[PDB]
């Protein structure tokens, strides 16, 4: 069972597969809010 | 230049120094420059 | 693709008496499905509300203040605006009952208490090698798709003892393609946090500091997303304010 | 605009091994929201079904035979395709109970029995002068909007004793603008017929016999509409078959 | 009461107002089908 | 050239002679030539 606890900084990509266009992109330094 | 393009802005918004969150929409900006490059 | 919500839309704002290439209006109208609305850019406050009420209308009100009276001026004849709005549901959503506080440790070695989402699900998982392979120099990657099998959220994650900045320089377009040419769907146990963040970039300069040299008297980008148990609701909007 | 149905969509078909400007794929992908699908244009029949099954899928099956095995050939590398599909409801729909046979007399002085729709409603009505003003040289115009106050059906009608061809030469872009700058909403009593027609133009030549000189090894357009009591359901699709 | 009996040949326009783009266009010589 | 353009095809499909129905979609063809004029 791979375990992936994103309890610390990461970058992301809300993107579409079939086409490969990126909708939203960025990184999360502070998860607070 | 789809993704390599958007992986450059991302590479810009973090060169400022402030290790703060950054969030953009390549699709939206790419769409604005598109119209923008329609005749101006 | 009707299993989620991607609603997209463009428009154009121009001085009322100002005329512009007609073989550009339909151009927009057809290709960009633009909404050519006539306003009075002299009325600073009046035009901002206008445009704000527009973007604040095509993004479900997640972006209330796109353009400002300051982005305008007396020479503002045009103003291109786009608004992207995403809204889908995790194909396999978290349980709000497995959400427990956890301590997110920023690369800043600082601490932040936070609501942690938990679930054991089928996700596109992938580990990749990094500069230093001491403790198996491999950062993880998770791809969670939304209901319509069309959109996904890709995570590029490192080890707590290593910054996200030691992984950022590796980022390249073909690194993202190798993301989705290796992420095999397994039975991973994820721990993502509930979070909502909204940034407010300032194009113009980044465009120049990126290439575009061909003039707008401003540019404005803004966007927010709200991750959580159910799914995700994000939106954006960009404003190209022309001076001629 | 969610009171009716306009669903629109593009795509691209290209030989599998054939590579093409990548800074054109996203181009399409983003602007035209294209679906870049890889096929094998050598398999004439196999590719037609493909494409047919596509357009026959984005137009609710009103256009079953768009492209044909004959439109292809061994050098076919690409094939641009678009499919428009309209579906709305008369804002004020006819009654299927006031529909009675009437005799439509074609300009051909021929006769055709036919189901006639009837209703007394609020429509954008307008009469305009014509070449000869003998019996008040004025042909009518009716604009019936669908549910979403966005789409309308404009009729340009003449007198039975006068062909529709004596009114066709007048047709101009600014004649259509004067259509919607005069059609005042009144209480007209309409008599439209229930009818469904589908044509099958052959672009390529009309494009050339219209301007475009910049090469496709074919072009195919097709579309049908089905007027009636409830509302209207129309669709179209165009196929640009490239040789290089 | 204007009376408009389209019991004979006409041309049409399924078009959008607010924008002015034409969706479908044509003429009806034979209403049969 | 939006409508004046589509009022030309209409003006073509009837020059054939055959006083027969004619139906097209300017929006769809205009969209095909658009992609078509994206790089070809």
């Amino acid at each position: 069972y791979p375990q992936v606890i994103v309890d610390h900084p990461f970058l992301y990509l809300i993107r579409n597969r079939k086409s490969g266009i990126i909708l939203f992109m960025g990184r999360v330094m502070n998860p607070h809010h | 230049t789809i993704t390599e393009w958007s992986v450059n802005m991302y590479n810009h918004l973090r060169g400022t120094g402030e290790d703060e969150n950054i969030l953009f929409s390549p699709l939206s900006i790419a769409l604005a420059m598109g119209m923008m490059e329609l005749g101006a | 693709e009707n299993q989620y919500v991607m609603k997209l839309a463009n428009s154009l704002f121009v001085q009322n008496g100002f005329h512009v290439n007609e073989e550009f209006l339909q151009m927009l109208k057809m290709y960009f499905n633009a909404e050519v609305n006539h306003v009075d850019f002299s009325q600073n406050v009046a035009v901002a509300n206008s445009i704000n009420k527009w973007v604040e209308n095509y993004t479900n009100s997640l972006l209330k203040d796109l353009v400002s009276p300051e982005d305008f001026d007396g020479v503002t004849n045009l103003a291109l605006i786009n608004a992207v709005y995403f809204k889908g549901n995790w194909k396999s959503q978290f349980r709000p009952e497995n959400t427990r506080t956890f301590s997110f440790t920023k690369d800043d070695e600082s601490e932040v208490q936070i609501p942690m989402m938990y679930q054991q699900g089928e996700f596109y998982y992938g580990e990749f090698s990094d500069g230093s392979n001491e403790a198996g120099g491999i950062y993880q990657v998770l791809e969670i798709p939304y209901e319509g099998d069309e959109i996904s959220m890709m995570l590029a994650l490192s080890r707590q003892e290593v910054p996200l900045a030691t992984l950022e320089p590796l980022l390249k377009a073909q690194l993202i393609e190798e993301w989705a040419n290796s992420v095999k769907k397994q039975k991973v146990e994820v721990y993502l946090p509930r979070f909502t963040v909204e940034q407010e970039i300032d194009l113009k300069d980044i465009l120049k500091a990126l290439g575009v040299t061909e003039f707008l008297s401003k540019a404005v980008h803004k966007s927010c997303i709200e991750v959580n148990e159910e799914g995700s609701e994000a939106a954006a909007a960009s404003g190209m304010i022309a001076i001629s």
